[PDB]
């Protein structure tokens, strides 16, 4: 369906950032729509045939959207603001349709520094010799630590393929120093297996985690290294005694 | 403009759960509902058009009361899983799709037989986490009092595979006056911390 890009973008205050969508072959297929955990989906404006139509939802100030042609849309916004941060998500849909399909959206965060963006550091961290004991099961557990912002996607593979049955991630991360506002996170998430599976030497568990942070377009002074998007893994085998 | 109640839901498992919205406009003639999983885009799962006054599809239920311009979504016998973010709208014509704001579902699980346990995992060389796991749905993991001690909130897990859910919540930490025993002092289900 309606594909969207980029999915993650960090910027930094004044910064410009422009937010790209394909709809699906079809007229009225516009409806940017921003969503925030206050102010839930709003609308923003609607495109039919590449023509503007109702730009109601729209800041009235620096956000601005285009149809260069009638396969692709972009949003433009113009010295990215805190407040701008949000999901922004793009829609289609057909003619005689009711039907109105979503793109997966574009997450924007917008931080007043990025000298504080950090990527994570994450471990994996193998099971207990009473809980397999005990129950007859192994719980693995990843630990992605001090990373800012919050855009992390944590994944376990086992032996080259990914996996879900059997995962829990953390819904939301935890903030390692909570007082402050402007604080770096941290996210866990568990695999639990057979202990069977566990015991076999030639499983292969990875935890995996890709961040998103700076691109290679943005300047960086700092004397560390520069935080750009990247995976974070972290791996341990199966161990029979 | 539409609204949408409640804003968050905690159903307990087995229960239904049912979201209210109501409309601003005589004119609208459809209303779609959406469930959004994190990190997707808003699926399609249930509409009614203003020909009808309940649909009942792909276990969803939907009213629609012109007269009282209000309309609402029932999902009977929750599991986790029916777990997510919902929205509602209205739509005029060929144009205007209102939505509302969202209801996140939290379908809180029936842990069947509990096994509260608090056990120790290391590894690659911190070193040391402390795993509190298989307790009930009744138990709160409260945050670290202590800092540089760092506890997650808990997990429901649920497996297609088999009838079995379970909870848990991880906690470390660098000191070296920390230890597993006394890690969790939230409202722990008395037993376990076996080593």
């Amino acid at each position: 369906g309606v594909i969207q890009t980029p999915r993650h973008k960090v910027t930094g205050k004044g910064q410009e950032a422009t937010l790209w969508c394909e709809p699906i072959s079809g007229h009225s297929a516009v409806f940017w729509y921003r969503q925030t955990i206050v102010q839930g989906l709003e609308f923003l404006t609607y495109f039919r045939n590449q023509a503007p139509i109702d730009d109601s939802g729209m800041p009235k100030e620096r956000f601005s959207a285009q149809m260069p042609n009638q396969s692709h849309s972009t949003l433009k916004i113009q010295s990215t603001q805190p407040q701008d941060s949000a999901v922004y998500l793009c829609a289609s849909s057909r003619q005689g349709q009711n039907t109105l399909y979503f793109g997966a959206g574009t997450r924007l965060s917008v931080l007043e520094d990025l000298k504080n963006v950090f990527p994570p550091e994450v471990a994996v961290f193998e099971p207990s010799e009473a809980e397999i004991s005990h129950t007859q099961k192994a719980t693995l557990v990843c630990l992605a630590t001090g990373f800012y912002p919050d855009h992390v996607e944590l994944s376990w593979w086992v032996n080259g393929k990914e996996v879900h049955s059997g995962v829990c991630t953390d819904p939301q991360p935890l903030k390692e120093q909570p007082a402050l506002n402007d604080s770096r996170y941290a996210l866990s998430s568990r695999l639990r297996v057979s202990a069977t599976f566990w015991q076999n030497p030639r499983n292969h568990f990875r935890c995996q985690v890709q961040f998103y942070g700076l691109s290679e377009n943005d300047e960086w002074t700092q004397d560390r290294a520069k935080p750009v998007t990247q995976i974070v893994s972290a791996e341990a085998w199966g161990r029979a005694d | 403009q539409v609204e949408q109640l409640p804003s968050i839901l905690r159903v307990q498992e087995g229960s239904s759960a049912s979201i209210n919205c109501s409309y601003e406009d005589s004119a609208s003639n459809y209303f779609p509902w959406y469930k959004q999983e994190p990190g997707e885009n808003p699926k399609l799962i249930i509409d009614i058009r203003s020909n009808m006054e309940r649909k009942q599809t792909q276990g969803l239920i939907v009213l629609l009361d012109k007269k009282a311009k209000r309309f609402s979504l029932h999902i009977t016998d929750t599991q986790p899983g029916d777990s997510a973010m919902y929205f509602c709208a209205a739509s005029v014509r060929n144009y205007k799709y209102v939505f509302g704001a969202g209801t996140r579902l939290k379908v809180i699980a029936d842990i069947q037989n509990p096994d509260p346990a608090v056990y120790q995992l290391r590894d690659s060389k911190d070193k040391s986490v402390c795993l509190f796991t298989d307790f009930d749905s009744q138990t709160n993991v409260s945050q670290s009092k202590d800092s540089d001690v760092y506890i997650t909130d808990k997990c429901v897990l649920d497996m297609r595979s088999m009838d079995f859910k379970s909870n848990s919540a991880v906690a470390w930490s660098n000191k070296s006056d920390f230890a597993c025993a006394n890690a969790f002092n939230n409202s722990i289900i008395p037993e376990d911390t076996f080593f």
